[PDB]
Protein backbone atom coordinates (compact mmCIF):
# COMPACT_ATOMS: atom_id res chain seq x y z
CA UNK A 1 0.00 0.00 0.00
CA UNK A 2 2.19 2.90 1.19
CA UNK A 3 5.59 3.52 2.80
CA UNK A 4 4.80 6.10 5.54
CA UNK A 5 1.85 4.60 7.46
CA UNK A 6 -0.83 6.56 9.34
CA UNK A 7 -2.92 4.81 12.03
CA UNK A 8 -6.79 4.69 11.69
CA UNK B 1 -2.74 44.02 -0.30
CA UNK B 2 -1.18 44.35 3.30
CA UNK B 3 1.65 41.66 2.61
CA UNK B 4 2.66 40.96 -1.07
CA UNK B 5 4.01 37.48 0.29
CA UNK B 6 0.33 36.50 1.35
CA UNK B 7 -1.40 37.04 -2.09
CA UNK B 8 -1.93 33.21 -2.42
CA UNK B 9 -3.51 33.08 1.17
CA UNK B 10 -6.95 33.78 2.84
CA UNK C 1 -4.23 28.37 -9.76
CA UNK C 2 -2.73 30.80 -12.31
CA UNK C 3 -2.08 29.46 -15.76
CA UNK C 4 -3.52 26.09 -14.79
CA UNK C 5 -6.17 23.94 -16.45
CA UNK C 6 -9.27 22.15 -15.18
CA UNK C 7 -9.07 18.69 -13.57
CA UNK C 8 -11.48 15.78 -13.99
CA UNK C 9 -13.53 14.00 -11.39
CA UNK C 10 -11.20 11.69 -9.47
CA UNK C 11 -7.88 13.14 -10.67
CA UNK C 12 -6.78 14.52 -7.25
CA UNK C 13 -8.77 12.34 -4.83
CA UNK C 14 -6.77 13.68 -1.83
CA UNK C 15 -7.42 17.38 -2.47
CA UNK C 16 -10.14 18.71 -0.19
CA UNK C 17 -11.77 22.12 0.19
CA UNK C 18 -11.70 23.63 3.70
CA UNK C 19 -14.62 25.96 4.40
CA UNK C 20 -15.47 28.33 7.23
CA UNK C 21 -19.02 29.20 8.30
CA UNK C 22 -18.47 32.69 9.73
CA UNK C 23 -19.57 35.28 9.14
CA UNK C 24 -20.50 33.57 5.91
CA UNK C 25 -19.68 30.16 4.51
CA UNK C 26 -16.66 30.54 2.26
CA UNK C 27 -13.87 28.45 0.80
CA UNK C 28 -10.79 29.09 2.95
CA UNK C 29 -8.00 26.67 2.05
CA UNK C 30 -6.79 23.61 0.19
CA UNK C 31 -5.92 20.48 2.14
CA UNK C 32 -4.73 16.90 1.69
CA UNK C 33 -6.17 13.64 3.03
CA UNK C 34 -3.24 11.83 4.67
CA UNK C 35 -5.19 9.18 6.61
CA UNK C 36 -8.71 8.07 7.45
CA UNK C 37 -9.11 10.91 9.97
CA UNK C 38 -6.30 13.37 9.12
CA UNK C 39 -6.13 16.38 6.80
CA UNK C 40 -2.74 18.00 6.24
CA UNK C 41 -2.98 21.71 5.56
CA UNK C 42 -1.21 24.98 6.44
CA UNK C 43 -1.27 26.59 9.87
CA UNK C 44 -1.77 30.06 8.40
CA UNK C 45 -5.23 28.93 7.26
CA UNK C 46 -6.41 29.30 10.84
CA UNK C 47 -5.60 32.93 11.65
CA UNK C 48 -8.93 34.19 12.95
CA UNK C 49 -10.37 30.71 13.44
CA UNK C 50 -11.00 30.46 17.18
CA UNK C 51 -13.00 27.18 17.29
CA UNK C 52 -13.09 24.10 15.02
CA UNK C 53 -16.89 24.29 15.23
CA UNK C 54 -16.85 26.66 12.22
CA UNK C 55 -14.82 24.41 9.88
CA UNK C 56 -16.23 22.13 7.20
CA UNK C 57 -13.94 19.73 5.30
CA UNK C 58 -15.33 18.76 1.86
CA UNK C 59 -13.82 15.75 0.05
CA UNK C 60 -14.64 14.20 -3.28
CA UNK C 61 -15.48 17.67 -4.59
CA UNK C 62 -14.62 18.51 -8.19
CA UNK C 63 -16.78 21.65 -8.40
CA UNK C 64 -17.34 24.23 -5.70
CA UNK C 65 -20.91 24.42 -7.01
CA UNK C 66 -21.42 20.83 -5.86
CA UNK C 67 -21.66 22.12 -2.27
CA UNK C 68 -25.17 23.05 -1.11
CA UNK C 69 -26.85 23.16 2.28
CA UNK C 70 -27.54 19.40 2.45
CA UNK C 71 -24.12 18.22 1.22
CA UNK C 72 -22.20 15.89 3.53
CA UNK C 73 -19.03 17.27 5.09
CA UNK C 74 -16.51 16.15 7.72
CA UNK C 75 -16.49 17.96 11.04
CA UNK C 76 -13.16 19.07 12.49
CA UNK C 77 -12.67 17.60 15.98
CA UNK C 78 -9.26 19.16 16.58
CA UNK C 79 -6.74 21.62 15.10
CA UNK C 80 -3.03 20.85 15.60
CA UNK C 81 -0.71 23.75 14.75
CA UNK C 82 3.06 23.33 14.82
CA UNK C 83 4.06 24.98 18.09
CA UNK C 84 6.84 27.04 16.42
CA UNK C 85 4.62 28.55 13.69
CA UNK C 86 4.12 32.32 13.71
CA UNK C 87 4.06 33.41 10.06
CA UNK C 88 3.99 31.73 6.69
CA UNK C 89 7.20 33.51 5.67
CA UNK C 90 8.89 32.27 8.88
CA UNK C 91 8.38 28.55 8.27
CA UNK C 92 6.62 25.83 10.25
CA UNK C 93 3.52 26.47 8.12
CA UNK C 94 2.03 23.04 8.79
CA UNK C 95 -1.15 21.88 10.51
CA UNK C 96 -3.28 18.76 11.02
CA UNK C 97 -7.07 18.54 11.14
CA UNK C 98 -8.34 15.58 13.16
CA UNK C 99 -11.86 15.00 11.82
CA UNK C 100 -14.79 14.01 13.99
CA UNK C 101 -15.72 11.06 11.77
CA UNK C 102 -13.80 8.44 9.73
CA UNK C 103 -13.32 8.93 5.97
CA UNK C 104 -14.34 6.25 3.53
CA UNK C 105 -12.04 5.80 0.55
CA UNK C 106 -13.26 5.67 -3.05
CA UNK C 107 -12.22 6.82 -6.51
CA UNK C 108 -13.34 10.35 -5.48
CA UNK C 109 -11.58 10.55 -2.07
CA UNK C 110 -8.32 8.71 -1.29
CA UNK C 111 -5.30 9.52 0.90
CA UNK C 112 -1.98 10.73 -0.53
CA UNK C 113 1.35 9.36 0.59
CA UNK C 114 3.91 11.25 2.68
CA UNK C 115 7.53 11.20 1.51
CA UNK C 116 9.83 8.60 2.99
CA UNK C 117 12.50 10.27 5.14
CA UNK C 118 15.06 8.13 3.28
CA UNK C 119 13.97 9.71 -0.02
CA UNK C 120 15.07 13.31 0.28
CA UNK C 121 17.77 12.16 -2.18
CA UNK C 122 14.88 12.25 -4.73
CA UNK C 123 14.69 14.98 -7.35
CA UNK C 124 11.04 15.11 -8.35
CA UNK C 125 10.37 15.80 -12.01
CA UNK C 126 6.50 15.57 -12.13
CA UNK C 127 4.98 18.07 -9.68
CA UNK C 128 1.57 19.76 -9.65
CA UNK C 129 -0.09 22.47 -7.59
CA UNK C 130 -3.88 22.20 -7.35
CA UNK C 131 -6.72 24.22 -5.91
CA UNK C 132 -9.82 26.28 -6.47
CA UNK C 133 -8.06 29.62 -6.10
CA UNK C 134 -7.70 32.61 -8.39
CA UNK C 135 -6.15 32.36 -11.86
CA UNK C 136 -5.56 36.09 -11.61
CA UNK C 137 -4.74 38.72 -9.00
CA UNK C 138 -8.06 40.17 -7.78
CA UNK C 139 -10.24 37.39 -9.15
CA UNK C 140 -12.83 35.03 -7.63
CA UNK C 141 -12.73 31.47 -6.40
CA UNK C 142 -12.63 29.13 -9.39
CA UNK C 143 -15.47 26.64 -9.64
CA UNK C 144 -13.63 23.60 -11.01
CA UNK C 145 -10.54 22.30 -9.21
CA UNK C 146 -7.55 23.54 -11.19
CA UNK C 147 -4.17 21.92 -11.76
CA UNK C 148 -0.82 23.30 -12.93
CA UNK C 149 2.52 21.58 -13.42
CA UNK C 150 5.60 23.38 -12.07
CA UNK C 151 9.31 22.49 -11.77
CA UNK C 152 10.92 22.40 -8.37
CA UNK C 153 13.85 24.79 -8.04
CA UNK C 154 16.86 24.42 -5.74
CA UNK C 155 16.82 26.14 -2.39
CA UNK C 156 19.93 27.95 -3.64
CA UNK C 157 18.04 29.53 -6.54
CA UNK C 158 14.92 30.16 -4.48
CA UNK C 159 17.09 31.98 -1.95
CA UNK C 160 18.73 34.05 -4.70
CA UNK C 161 15.22 35.05 -5.84
CA UNK C 162 14.10 35.90 -2.27
CA UNK C 163 16.64 38.25 -0.70
CA UNK C 164 15.52 39.46 2.70
CA UNK C 165 13.82 36.16 3.60
CA UNK C 166 15.61 33.14 4.98
CA UNK C 167 14.66 30.08 2.92
CA UNK C 168 15.18 27.28 5.42
CA UNK C 169 15.75 23.63 4.57
CA UNK C 170 12.17 22.95 5.76
CA UNK C 171 10.91 25.01 2.79
CA UNK C 172 10.74 23.99 -0.87
CA UNK C 173 10.24 26.21 -3.91
CA UNK C 174 8.68 25.61 -7.30
CA UNK C 175 7.94 27.74 -10.36
CA UNK C 176 8.92 28.68 -13.90
CA UNK C 177 11.64 31.27 -14.41
CA UNK C 178 9.26 33.27 -16.63
CA UNK C 179 6.28 32.92 -14.29
CA UNK C 180 2.76 32.30 -15.49
CA UNK C 181 1.92 29.16 -13.52
CA UNK C 182 1.53 29.28 -9.73
CA UNK C 183 -0.89 28.99 -6.86
CA UNK C 184 -2.89 32.08 -5.89
CA UNK C 185 -5.56 33.28 -3.47
CA UNK C 186 -7.51 30.27 -2.21
CA UNK C 187 -4.95 27.57 -3.11
CA UNK C 188 -2.95 27.94 0.13
CA UNK C 189 -2.91 24.81 2.26
CA UNK C 190 -3.43 22.71 -0.85
CA UNK C 191 -0.81 20.17 -1.89
CA UNK C 192 2.14 20.21 -4.22
CA UNK C 193 1.98 16.59 -5.35
CA UNK C 194 4.68 14.75 -7.31
CA UNK C 195 4.36 11.46 -9.24
CA UNK C 196 7.33 9.15 -8.68
CA UNK C 197 7.43 5.53 -9.87
CA UNK C 198 3.66 5.65 -10.43
CA UNK C 199 3.11 6.69 -6.78
CA UNK C 200 1.94 10.20 -5.80
CA UNK C 201 3.68 11.79 -2.82
CA UNK C 202 2.64 14.93 -0.96
CA UNK C 203 5.92 16.81 -1.37
CA UNK C 204 4.90 20.33 -0.30
CA UNK C 205 2.13 22.48 1.17
CA UNK C 206 1.40 25.78 -0.63
CA UNK C 207 2.24 28.51 1.84
CA UNK C 208 3.54 31.84 0.51
CA UNK C 209 5.21 33.73 -2.31
CA UNK C 210 5.64 37.21 -3.74
CA UNK C 211 2.36 37.87 -5.52
CA UNK C 212 1.38 35.10 -7.91
CA UNK C 213 3.26 33.56 -10.87
CA UNK C 214 5.51 36.63 -11.03
CA UNK C 215 8.61 35.84 -13.03
CA UNK C 216 11.78 34.88 -11.14
CA UNK C 217 9.69 34.51 -7.96
CA UNK C 218 8.87 30.82 -7.37
CA UNK C 219 6.30 29.68 -4.89
CA UNK C 220 7.27 28.63 -1.37
CA UNK C 221 5.80 25.49 0.16
CA UNK C 222 6.29 23.77 3.47
CA UNK C 223 8.79 20.98 2.67
CA UNK C 224 6.76 18.07 3.93
CA UNK C 225 9.51 15.46 4.28
CA UNK C 226 11.14 17.59 7.02
CA UNK C 227 8.05 17.17 9.22
CA UNK C 228 7.17 13.50 8.68
CA UNK C 229 8.34 12.58 12.20
CA UNK C 230 6.25 15.49 13.52
CA UNK C 231 3.19 14.25 11.60
CA UNK C 232 3.63 10.77 13.01
CA UNK C 233 3.88 12.07 16.59
CA UNK C 234 0.41 13.59 16.17
CA UNK C 235 -1.16 10.81 14.09
CA UNK C 236 0.19 7.83 16.11
CA UNK C 237 -0.68 9.27 19.53
CA UNK C 238 -1.13 6.74 22.31
N1 LIG D 1 -5.06 42.09 1.71
N1 LIG E 1 -18.70 16.08 -14.04
N1 LIG F 1 18.70 26.25 6.52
Amino acid sequence: ECTTKIKP
Amino acid sequence: CVNIMCCRCP
